[PDB]
């Protein structure tokens, strides 16, 4: 079923035209969380099924999408244009095998498309019930989305970071640490003219819910003195990615720097420690101030990695998820080997289904693939 | 920077401290030695003296191992004594300002005489809050409930489950208030300034009413 | 509930400037400078008196309402209250935002005679409160 | 004028359903006017009314030259900061076509507080734009009021629709300064003149 | 896991999140 | 400029201008020397609250002459001085004094200002002199 999914998927969205018109022609589909100018509601008739322990409708997909996303714009617009036409091979799908659960396809845009239709989830309209859900920080969407991982969070502790920037900082990482799964291995170091680990471990751990709960508590216990020194602090990286009388994974070796801003490059180190770009190197600045961020753009470039920037809670959830888009370059690269299903923990439904496992298969863009013209 | 940090600048400004002290001592020894017993009656030539002997303390004092560096920024002002035509000018401000001794006296009688008006006025009236459940006020805080319902008919505490609780650090950051004889007069000399007034004005009607304080501010 | 009395005791303290000589007789000849102040005096609270009454007048329909200049202390209705208002605004304090604060579209209470506010139009409207 | 009082003693009651209520009741103020007059002749008014008078006739020059320099200040500000002095609600977006939907504001801070509310595309509050406006801004600067405020959100403004940043553009900061200046060394001037 | 994709020659990795903007 | 009833008054303000350079300076002088004075004293230390960074700070030179002449001007003190007294940790004996700073920084320059407007007195008797040649 994902198989058939996938290809109907990437055979669709290869032969689309896009198009900025949406006010004279309207998308038609029905929303859930709900009860705009190019768009059109669907009112479901909501029978009663056995299976499914709520009110489903067997015409239709219904769609979620994240409270921070507005369904107006042309990004939305388009997403919604060309998935409609997964309707009809869920049907198919479900025709198949009647006993089928839910199907979805979460999109890259931050929508979810699944079948059968249902209402999105709400707890009594209590004031602590605002809808967070993102698709795209689903467990089943991270572990399609990449490879596990040996990340190594180093954190700038210095002085010049103390104030709303460190709180900033403990949030970013207990978000990036809420990412991990059990295949992912990950430490937390800290930095100010002496690179220390942050708690006892001293190496890199499997990162289960112990351990990511050890993680969280040590760098929610952190204070920022002392002068800053990239160099040791990028050794002490180095240097904790090249164990080896541990268990890791061997997959993604990355360093995900949190700071805000310097004037220290350190070609040394990197000229040192990995010639041939076998470390990853994602840096983040955090916080509003005035400082310089050349050097971390050049550390984020010259290294396969990236360069975000933190500037208020807000950008939090968004800021801190981008990075599995650069680590599934060369999954796509090497495309139909990697189209392989993969089954994930037991966990809890967000529908209330009780304790599921969910299968998981990427879906490739491949327009323009008979011609070979952008690839980028 | 926030705590101890640098950028490889400071660093460099700091050794360059040690040139501009080398040079203002040699400078300094120099000139008492041409002039013998002549380099005390001159002000300015004891200021630079005593900034030369302090920062020479505090720069052994640095090596031995922090706010002494505040007296660097009284440097440039030996810039004005080296510059001709230019003493003369604060020689007459500082003329113009000799007649007005009496003024100030009389400004500072009247500021002492309306602080202690208002420390006997106010004492500790001002420390209550619409607490809802445990020194937790819904409500920013700022505000100055009735005490407890008595005579005072302002700041009414009638927001279903709002108690005057006389538990409440004060306005503010509990800075403007009259308790004690320092804050009492700084109060007055904010508000004799007609910068933000109003604001006390507000809070001491919503302590005690709006029937006499107005009296007190419109005067002073 | 009677305390007015000890604020006497004070009083005492303003035998001290008697014993000055400069500030005694400066102070004597500026308070004897109400030759002319009275009409000047009169003049002013001339103006404050008609602006005060022609602020009532139009910035009536009083909001009584938190964290908008407009407030229980802030009023624009009673006498009293618009003198206070016009001092305040004198003194410059947030005069600007007061002003701001009487713009067309700025709703107020129904206090005045529609209690329900079945209007339509908000009660408040001073489309040249700008220039007053 | 008293001919226009008996209009508002009697009851006017006209097809305009404002009658005798805000059209005439506000003109009807003039009455602390009319001691004055009566007491024109000597009492307060053989000296106190025409020094006011003469005193303000013979500034003249000075206020016509500080109109002028005003209205050119906000020329130059106009052409400075047209468009630049607008925002959103977020503060994470630029273009106004992206800020029209809804987002998640923690209370004041300390997370786990989400608190859901629309996006909203707003000007500086004191706007910039036209020359008609952009005057009483400049006044309410000259008057040591806000101006701190207005300063820090026109000095970090950019382009012409699109959001602020932290601190684009400090040193523009100078051009207020030298504002400043310039109405003082007219404040100070008309005491004087005085 | 055993399957790992990672450095792959032809990756662009031109685009950085610095000298783009 | 069609009319000539400011010649002789804009010949002496510039003059005045010319004059007057020295006190120009030595305000320029003064607000330098309280600007170090304060970003040395306070520097980075208003980040005590971790819910929104100020604007008016000590941090760099710019801002802190910026500050500086905000508190000259005279415009919301006061907010800058519950700051500074709150850097120091709070109402206290040792954490008080630090707001003589303020007072000074508003009174005797603020003195100085005004004797600026003093010598535009003098201008203009250059000018009602000149009015009867
Ligand atoms: C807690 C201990 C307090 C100890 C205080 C000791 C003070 C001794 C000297 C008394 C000085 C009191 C000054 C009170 C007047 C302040 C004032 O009234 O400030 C508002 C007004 C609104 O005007 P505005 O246009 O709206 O805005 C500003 C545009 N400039 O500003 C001014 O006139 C500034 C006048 C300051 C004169 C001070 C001269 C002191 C000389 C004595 C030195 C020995
Ligand atoms: C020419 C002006 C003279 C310069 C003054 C220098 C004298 C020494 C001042 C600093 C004293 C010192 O050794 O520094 C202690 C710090 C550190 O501790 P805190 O910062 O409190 O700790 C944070 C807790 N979270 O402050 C204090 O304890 C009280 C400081 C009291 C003196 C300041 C008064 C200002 C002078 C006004 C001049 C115009
Ligand atoms: C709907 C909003 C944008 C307002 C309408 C357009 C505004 C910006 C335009 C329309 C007409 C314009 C006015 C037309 C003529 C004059 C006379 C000139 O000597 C000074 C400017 C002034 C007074 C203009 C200011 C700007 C103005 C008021
Ligand atoms: C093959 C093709 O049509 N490519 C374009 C692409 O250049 C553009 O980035 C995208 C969104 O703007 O729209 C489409
Ligand atoms: C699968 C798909 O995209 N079909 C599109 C539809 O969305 C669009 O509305 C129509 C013209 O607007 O052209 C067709
Ligand atoms: N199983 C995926 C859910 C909930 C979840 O994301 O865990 C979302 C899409 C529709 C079915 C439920
Ligand atoms: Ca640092
Ligand atoms: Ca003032
Ligand atoms: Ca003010
Ligand atoms: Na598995």
């Amino acid at each position: 079923a994902l198989v058939r999914l996938a290809l109907e998927a990437e055979k669709v969205q290869a032969a689309h035209q896009w198009r900025e018109d949406f006010a004279s022609n309207e998308v038609v589909y029905y929303n859930a969380k709900d009860d705009e100018p190019g768009s059109q509601r669907i009112k479901p008739v909501f029978i009663d099924d056995a299976n499914f322990r709520r009110q489903v409708s067997y015409q239709h997909a219904a769609v979620h999408i994240p409270t921070d996303i507005y369904e107006g714009s042309t990004i939305v617009l388009n997403e919604l244009n060309w998935t409609s036409a997964l309707d009809d091979v869920f049907k198919k799908n479900r025709e198949e095998d009647p006993s089928l659960l839910w199907q979805v396809f979460g999109s890259a845009t931050g929508l979810a498309r699944y079948y059968p239709a249902s209402p999105w989830v709400d707890n009594s309209r209590t004031p602590n019930k605002i809808d967070l859900y993102d698709v795209r920080r689903r467990p089943w969407y991270i572990q399609g989305a990449a490879s596990p991982k040996d990340m190594l969070i180093l954190v700038d502790v210095s002085g010049s970071v103390s104030g709303l920037t460190l709180k900033l900082i403990r949030t970013s990482v207990s978000e990036m640490l809420e990412t991990l799964s059990d295949d992912d291995f990950v430490n937390v170091a800290s930095f100010n003219s002496n690179a220390q680990d942050v708690s006892c471990f001293q190496h890199l751990v499997q990162a289960n819910v112990r351990n990511k709960k050890v993680l969280k508590d040590a760098v929610n216990n952190i204070t920022a003195k002392g002068i800053t020194d990239y160099k040791k602090g990028f050794s002490f990286a180095f240097e904790q990615l090249l164990n080896y009388n541990v268990s890791r994974a061997n997959c993604n070796k990355i360093i995900m720097l949190f700071t805000d801003g310097g004037e220290e490059r350190a070609q040394e180190i990197f000229a040192k420690y990995n010639k041939d770009k076998k470390v990853r190197v994602f840096t983040f600045s955090v916080g509003q101030h005035n400082y310089d961020r050349g050097p971390i753009q050049w550390m984020a470039c010259e290294n396969k990695g990236y360069y975000y920037e933190i500037p208020s809670i807000g950008a939090i959830r968004i800021n801190t998820q981008e990075y599995l888009d650069v680590l599934g370059r060369p999954m796509v690269l090497a495309g139909d080997k990697a189209k392989q299903v993969q089954w994930t923990n037991v966990y809890l439904d967000a529908l209330e289904l009780g304790l599921v496992i969910t299968g998981t298969l990427p879906v490739f863009n491949i327009t323009g693939q008979f011609e070979n013209k952008t690839n980028l | 920077f926030p705590e101890d940090d640098s950028n490889a600048t400071n660093s460099n400004l700091e050794r360059v401290e040690y040139l501009f002290l080398i040079i203002f001592t040699v400078e300094a020894f120099l000139k008492v030695i041409a002039y013998g017993l002549l380099f005390h009656p001159n002000a300015y030539l004891r200021n630079g003296w005593n900034l030369l002997d302090f920062i020479i303390v505090v720069v052994g004092l640095f090596s031995a191992i922090k706010a002494l560096r505040a007296f660097r920024v009284l440097r440039p002002l030996r810039l004005v004594s080296g510059v001709p035509s230019l003493q003369v000018v604060l020689n007459s401000i500082i003329k113009a300002m000799v007649p007005l001794l009496h003024i100030a006296l009389l400004v500072l009688f009247v500021i002492i005489i309306y602080a202690i008006i208002g420390l006997e006025l106010f004492m500790g009236k001002m420390h209550k809050t619409c607490y809802n459940q445990e020194g937790i006020a819904d409500v920013p805080a700022e505000d100055d409930p009735s005490p407890c319902a008595l005579e005072t008919g302002h700041g009414r505490q009638c927001q279903n489950g709002t108690v005057c609780k006389p538990g409440w650090d004060g306005p503010k950051h509990g800075i403007t208030n009259f308790d004690n004889f320092a804050f009492a007069m700084l109060t007055v000399f904010q508000c004799i300034t007609m910068e933000g007034w109003t604001d006390v004005l507000y809070w001491v009607n919503d302590a005690v009413g709006r029937d006499w304080p107005w009296i007190y501010f419109v005067t002073l | 509930s009677i305390t007015f009395f000890r604020l006497f005791r004070v009083m005492r303290l303003v035998k001290l400037l008697s014993r000055g000589e400069g500030i005694r007789t400066l102070l004597w000849t500026f308070i004897k400078s109400f030759q002319a102040l009275p009409y000047v005096a009169l003049l002013i609270v001339m103006l404050f008196f008609i602006y005060a009454v022609i602020g009532m007048q139009v910035f009536g329909k009083i909001a009584l309402n938190d964290t908008t200049e407009i407030n229980r202390n802030n009023n624009f209705q009673t006498f009293p209250q618009a003198v206070l208002l016009l001092f305040r605004c004198a003194t410059g304090e947030a005069w600007q935002d007061i002003m701001l604060a009487c713009m067309p579209g700025k709703k107020c209470a129904p206090e005045s005679e529609p209690s329900n506010s079945t209007e339509g139009e908000t009660p408040c409207g001073s489309s040249f409160a700008v220039f007053y | 004028i008293l001919d226009l009082l008996v209009v508002s003693v009697s009851l006017i009651s006209f097809g305009i359903q404002s009658s005798a209520i805000n059209v005439v009741k506000i003109l009807r103020v003039l009455r602390v006017l009319r001691p004055l007059r009566a007491i024109n002749r000597a009492k307060g008014l053989k000296h106190v009314v025409q020094c006011v008078f003469v005193a303000i006739r013979t500034i003249g020059n000075i206020v016509i030259v500080t109109t002028l320099l005003q209205f050119m200040f906000a020329c130059i500000g106009v052409q400075l900061f047209k468009g630049k002095l607008y925002t959103c609600s977020d503060s994470s977006k630029q273009t106004e076509a992206e800020c029209k939907g809804n987002y998640i504001t923690y209370k004041d801070g300390e997370v786990d507080h989400p608190i859901i509310q629309p996006r909203s595309w707003e000007n500086s509050k004191f706007d910039f734009d036209n020359v008609l406006a952009a005057m009483m801004a400049l006044f309410t600067v000259s008057t040591f009021e806000g101006w701190p405020e207005l300063l820090y959100r026109s000095i970090d403004s950019h382009t012409e629709d699109k959001g602020p940043i932290y601190n684009y553009r400090v040193e523009i900061s100078i051009f207020f300064i030298i504002y400043i200046i310039i109405i003082a060394f007219f404040m100070m001037n008309i005491f004087v003149g005085f | 896991p055993d399957v790992c994709f990672d450095n792959n020659v032809l990756e662009d990795y031109t685009d950085c999140g610095g000298v783009s903007g | 400029r069609y009319w000539n009833s400011l010649s002789n008054l804009v010949a002496s303000l510039l003059n005045s201008v010319r004059s007057i350079a020295s006190l120009l300076l030595l305000l320029f002088l003064f607000i330098i020397i309280f600007s170090l004075l304060g970003m040395q004293l306070f520097g980075g230390k208003f980040n005590f609250d971790e819910m929104q960074t100020r604007r008016s700070t000590f941090d760099n030179f710019p801002q802190s002459l910026l500050t500086v002449f905000q508190i000259l001007t005279g415009e919301d003190w006061n907010s800058v001085m519950y700051d500074g007294i709150m850097a120091y940790g709070g109402p206290s004996f040792p954490g008080m004094l630090v707001c003589i700073y303020f007072i000074i920084l508003f009174i005797c320059g603020n003195y100085i200002l005004l004797n600026v407007f003093l010598a535009i007195a003098v201008d203009n008797l250059a000018d009602a002199e000149s009015l009867t040649s």
